[PDB]
């Protein structure tokens, strides 16, 4: 079949990874843009964030494969960096091209990328400090963390639920939220908001008038294998079939409802006395109008609809045990929670489940009336918190907003290596991959890139002063300076993809078809 | 270019690949054209006519090439027949096959000086064990079969049948008659054909032959004072008149009168501007003839500006239309001007030979000329082969013997070098076998066979091939020890010349 | 039609790369000869960058305007239009790069200059001051040779060149429009250069045998009329007056044999005997019987000479010019210590040699007399103009890029202005000198970055200039080595480089209309 040879072997490959790697660079850091992919389903995702695009959907290439391949590990390592992946291979290729295209090896150039991206992970190394754990420390991460993935505003209106999520952690151990992250969702009269709730929510609850509002002594009746049923953990069958079965059906359901309330309200009678404490049943399913209003009247809080997740972080929080039954039970499988409280805001009603024995989690109700907000402005929550989380996960952090990245290059000094050329060439490349960075926020501006990034090295030439584009004007500033700071793990990491991925390139010398 | 710019037919693909090529084509034309062979090669003139050589300068005259590659190198053969005799079929042909050796080491990638170098560095190695290749000098230029032994093989490096008595009758010609110490004519050795008789009747008359017709009664004396003449006689009378015939009638019977005993003034005033021989580029003029006939001046009814040029040449003539009395400018030179009959026909005959003005005419008998012309090609060479104006030659193989001994030799050495100086001295001794597959070919065998026992023969300065079956299988003749032999002079031209070009002509791209 | 802005740009800079490229040896020994069969329509052999330009037909406007500024160097250097066009497009190369990223196309032409200064300045600071000897200019003799032909054929060439500039050195005239003297001659071969420190005669005597070797050269080049006319004519021609024709007839060899005479008791006068050799030259015909009298008085006596020939005469020998013979002292006439009356070939090309106070210096070269035998001419004839510059300039540095680096070094090395702004045109404008020794280098051998690096490191490593093995790809020490540029040279081209390099970037449309 057919061979693609030499150049013509190489050429599609750099072509198709450069050119759509151009194609991004209305993005990446504050002054980047929104950028609209529609997937399949004729969604609208307008977004800053690289590791997102990829995926979706993506003009059809086989170096569509390792782009894909290699910033989805870079969204899952850091969660950030991610919308930076793209733009530093490109750089470095496009400089790099050149010595093939004057006929030098892919093989040699190679060598020089291996042996400069060191000294930065050396400079990463020697440029950061470390950036405590504090909160305020993080808010000028998580301020910037976002940025580098979506907007400014959005960026911002975040950054505040943002590091309170990864405030609540436990001393976990995780460069990322998982239970931190309890995504709620409303329909809302606000595009961009997000209540941040401490602990796990569900998503719908059940609320009666004489269903106790704020239970602060709530032992905590996981529920399932609903009233339909009569004692049994396992669910059994209906016949809806005929019109007739259908009617003699569903009478019976009272007698089975009537054995789980009354399991239920007996239970409430062992742990909590009569309705003398606060008690919680979570039916996980519907709540058949009788015990819905039966177990109201008995002091117990009905709970409609917990989700089998958030079943899951449901005993955890009130630190009791799950039951698939609505039926009398040990004390100690009853979880107590501090707080049970439920909120209906607008049609959803958010159980609150609070002072959670494991503050493992926090809930994050995303708001949108539109789906591409709600779609989007959940985004940069999740890349965000993965992110920013490594500002308060690594006690080290790195400037972001280039006031780092003009330096290793200045210090790069790519006569240094002398060997041939394999280093010395490919060290070329590699300044120039590193001030991509500045490049597009300095780009995305008024001016030039390079007209502020000639100021930023000259600036930085300078040296101590660590200076990079502003984020927004594409104009030079220092980030060390507002605390604009990338994720020790942001910066650290991304080098790492980023030479690999354009050896691979290097590597291939030949691609059948 | 790339633009709408500039001025060139060469480089990128014509420098490699299509100059080559150029440089191909003619080359393969010249190998059997040159060496023992039986190749022909029909050509023909601006004429239309229709001739066979297997020598160059003559088919390469007419070929015309957009490219210099194939036209300016072609001047180096001259430049060589402008030293000697053939060798020159060998020249390009030398340069062509080592020549696209460098193209593949342009497919190797080799630089350009680079691939340059290492042939100039061994064409030196050839030129310097070149008289190792001595292997005998030329002893008497008098003696006849010293002389043919050579002769025999430019003809031969032209064509393999007639070389023979060619060899034998170019020295039977007395290439003897001059000293050849530096002194040597074919201003004085011409090669005159005669159309009619036989080849094997062709002879050599020593003093010049002019098959033009002796015209009237011969020289006054021998030694002439010549009168040769674009137009001595055009005519003495303008008719011109009423009728321009008659219309006073009598004004006629004056001029056709009088214009014959002007051809008799003219005549008579050769016999007073004193030739011994007048000659007429022009017609012959019958009265005056007969005038000449009176005054005996040996005529040449016609003469070629051939014939006028060799006689404005070494008569010292000046050949001029004449209506009038004419005036010896001309005058002498030869101290023996007759009439000779070869092949039977009026030979103008004008000898004076001193050992230095010393004529020997070769006068070629046959009865066609293509027939006396490709042979006059060879013979053509012969002579010059012959004239090498070292009466000690250095004779070295014949035939391209000492080809496949600088073969091992240079490319052992080429071997012995380092660098990708190597190729390029080792591509050089490699060269050789060009035409020991050429004519292995007209041979009628392959040249590994040729060559493998060409090189199995090793060091020899003998053995080798050409047209022959000893060229077949044994890959041996004796292109020494037979008779064949070189000169050692255009061996160093004829390496030497095809070089620099080799060398020179890939390095222009434009 | 029309092409603007960027459009316009790359016609420019697209033309300048595969014309340019054709170059990337014309300099130094390793530079490739290019063959003309097509320029006129005719066979030729050519290196030198202005030359070959007008010598193509050359129908791209970039490929037609810098050949008239090429034009300026080549008058000036003769040489580095063999090299500068390199720099040109690869300077073409950088500036695009940025209006490529984008960047105004004014701030790059901006930024060309202080760099187009500072490099400069760097010339002033590493142009190496010389003290020319005939060995300096034997090096400075082959540095161009090289560049033009064999070092082989650089070395034979460089006697004459270094010697004839050698007696106007004597003359100290900075400049040689004379010693500039040229002759080709029929030969096999074009090796033959040979260097006469007077002149070389091309009309021979229609008499032979007049005085052959004429030891001591009394010449008067005269315009006279020796041969006025012998037979009818009238005012020394035919007119339609039979009665002044009918006088007009005597007085012809009178006015002659005058002549004869005035050059016979002139010879007489010069010499006394036939053993002093003596010259009579005519612009004119002279009867031959003029000269079968004086030709057998020990005189050669020439006619229908070349009035150029006759300056040289005049002046190289101190010759002298009359209309009459007349008697002239024997030192009235300009003198050569010997004269060699010549023929190679058919022709007695007469060599009047050592002409007294030479300030012409003749150089013959015998070839076979093709654009070969041209090809030499042009070769030497720059390199005179070059060697001439090592006159004019005391600092002459080496060539093979020895130079280049160190310069585009310290601009590099240093933003020299420490403005990126300047930069972007130096960083374009410093890049572009390396292009010489990497393609050199490359053209011979290995990969431009490791003797860049080389030469680079070695230059930081010595500062001694160091430069390429021009057939081999490795730095040597240039100055040593001996290919060497004149500080005139390579700094007059450095600002031709960049002067036309700026409006050219600023051709912002071209219309085809006029």
């Amino acid at each position: 079949a057919e061979v693609a040879r030499a150049q013509a072997a190489l050429a599609v490959n750099i072509s198709a990874a450069r050119g759509l790697q151009d194609v991004l660079r209305t993005n990446l850091g504050p002054k980047g843009t929104m950028k609209m992919l529609v997937s399949g389903a004729g969604d609208i995702k307008l977004t800053k964030d690289g590791n997102v695009l990829l995926h979706e959907m993506q003009i059809q290439h086989p170096t569509a494969s390792l782009i894909a391949k290699v910033a989805t590990a870079q969204d899952d390592i850091t969660g950030d960096g991610t919308t930076s992946n793209v733009l530093i291979i490109g750089e470095l290729l496009k400089q790099a091209d050149l010595y093939i295209s004057e006929g030098l090896h892919p093989r040699i150039i190679t060598e020089g990328f291996e042996a400069a991206k060191e000294k930065a992970l050396q400079f990463l190394e020697e440029v950061k400090v470390s950036r405590e754990m504090d909160r305020e420390t993080l808010i000028d991460v998580a301020r910037t963390s976002l940025r580098t993935k979506v907007h400014a505003e959005l960026a911002d209106v975040l950054t505040e639920a943002v590091v309170d999520s990864i405030l609540a952690i436990k001393k976990q151990d995780e460069p990322i939220d998982l239970f931190m992250i309890e995504i709620m969702e409303m329909k809302h009269k606000s595009e961009t908001d997000t209540s941040l709730i401490r602990g796990l929510v569900l998503d719908h609850g059940a609320r009666h008038p004489d269903m106790k509002k704020r239970v602060e002594d709530a032992y905590i009746l996981t529920c399932n294998v609903s009233l339909e049923y009569e004692k049994t953990e396992v669910n059994s069958g209906f016949f809806y079939k005929s019109a007739e079965e259908r009617e003699k059906l569903v009478k019976a359901e009272r007698k089975f409802i009537e054995d789980r309330v009354k399991k239920i309200i007996e239970l409430k009678r062992k742990v909590c006395g009569d309705s003398d404490k606060g008690f919680v049943v979570i039916n996980q399913k519907g709540i058949d109008p009788f015990s819905l209003d039966a177990l109201s009247k008995e002091g117990i809080v009905a709970l409609r609809r917990a989700k089998r997740r958030n079943m899951e972080r449901l005993t955890l929080a009130c630190g009791g045990v799950a039951l698939n039954s609505f039926d009398d039970l040990s004390p100690d499988c009853l979880g107590h929670a501090g707080l049970v409280y439920e909120y209906t805001l607008g049609e959803e009603k958010f159980t609150f489940i609070e002072k959670c024995n494991n503050p493992r989690s926090v809930t994050l109700l995303i708001k949108g009336p539109n789906k591409h907000t709600l779609t989007q402005i959940k985004d940069a929550v999740r890349d965000g918190l993965r992110a920013v989380k490594n500002a308060i996960d690594d006690g080290c952090v790195v400037p972001g907003a280039g006031a780092v990245e003009v330096a290793m290059a200045e210090a790069l000094i790519k006569h240094k290596p002398s060997v041939k050329g394999r280093a010395q060439l490919g060290v070329q490349a590699f300044a120039d991959a590193l001030l991509i960075i500045p490049k597009v926020l300095a780009q995305n501006s008024g001016f030039d890139l390079q007209e502020t990034l000639v100021k930023i090295q000259a600036e930085h030439s300078e040296s101590g002063q660590l200076v990079g584009v502003d984020l927004n004007t594409g104009e030079p500033m220092v980030a060390a300076e507002v605390g604009v700071w990338d994720n020790y793990c942001v910066k650290k990491q991304l080098l790492h993809s980023c030479t690999v991925i354009a050896t691979n390139i290097l590597l291939v010398d030949e691609i059948m078809r | 270019m790339l633009k709408e710019g500039a001025k060139h037919f060469s480089g990128l693909e014509e420098a490699v690949y299509r100059n080559i090529q150029a440089c191909k084509e003619l080359a393969q034309t010249t190998r059997t054209a040159y060496g023992p062979n039986g190749m022909n090669k029909m050509v023909i003139n601006h004429l239309e006519k229709l001739f066979v050589t297997n020598d160059a300068a003559t088919i390469l005259r007419e070929l015309e090439v957009q490219h210099p590659a194939a036209k300016m190198i072609v001047m180096a053969s001259h430049m060589q027949e402008q030293e000697v005799g053939d060798g020159t079929n060998f020249v390009l042909v030398f340069a062509g096959a080592l020549l696209e050796l460098a193209e593949e080491l342009l497919r190797i990638g080799l630089s350009v000086s680079e691939v340059i170098e290492g042939y100039e560095i061994a064409c030196r190695k050839a030129h310097e064990i070149l008289p190792n290749l001595v292997c005998c000098s030329a002893k008497n230029l008098r003696d006849i079969d010293e002389v043919s032994s050579l002769l025999r093989t430019s003809i031969m490096s032209k064509q393999y049948g007639n070389e023979v008595f060619l060899a034998k009758l170019i020295a039977q010609a007395c290439v003897s008659i001059f000293p050849d110490s530096g002194h040597f004519n074919v201003d004085n050795i011409r090669v005159c054909k005669i159309l009619g008789s036989g080849i094997s009747s062709s002879s050599v008359l020593h003093g010049m032959v002019f098959k033009k017709e002796t015209e009237g009664d011969v020289t006054s004396v021998k030694d002439a004072k010549i009168a040769v003449y674009s137009c001595p006689f055009d005519g003495m009378i303008t008719e011109t008149k009423g009728t321009v015939l008659i219309k006073t009638a009598e004004e006629l019977m004056n001029f056709s009168k009088g214009e014959e005993n002007l051809m008799d003034a003219q005549v008579k005033a050769i016999a007073d501007t004193g030739a011994n021989v007048v000659v007429t580029g022009g017609k012959v003029a019958d009265m005056a003839l007969h005038y000449a006939n009176k005054y005996n001046i040996m005529l040449v009814r016609l003469n070629s500006k051939w014939d006028l040029r060799r006689l404005c040449k070494t008569v010292g003539a000046t050949a001029l239309p004449r209506l009038t009395p004419p005036v010896l400018e001309e005058m002498g030179h030869c101290d023996s001007v007759y009439l000779s009959e070869v092949g039977d026909t009026q030979v103008v005959v004008f000898k004076h030979e001193k050992e230095d003005g010393a004529i020997s005419t070769i006068v070629l008998r046959g009865s066609t000329d293509n027939l006396m012309d490709d042979i006059e090609r060879a013979v053509d060479d012969g002579v010059n082969t012959f004239k090498v104006l070292t009466r000690d030659k250095r004779l070295v193989p014949g035939g391209g013997a000492t080809e496949i001994e600088l073969a091992k030799q240079i490319t052992s050495y080429g071997e012995t070098c380092p660098g990708l100086e190597q190729y390029a001295i080792k591509k050089f001794a490699e060269a050789f076998e060009a035409i020991p597959r050429a004519l292995a070919e007209n041979s009628g065998v392959k040249a590994n066979e040729v060559i493998s026992k060409l090189y199995a023969v090793h060091q020899e300065g003998n053995k080798n091939v050409g047209l022959d079956i000893e060229a077949e299988v044994p890959a041996v003749k004796d292109m020494l020890e037979a008779g064949i032999l070189d000169t050692y002079l255009g061996k160093y031209w004829a390496i030497k010349l095809a070089t620099n070009a080799a060398v020179t002509v890939l390095r222009v791209d434009q």
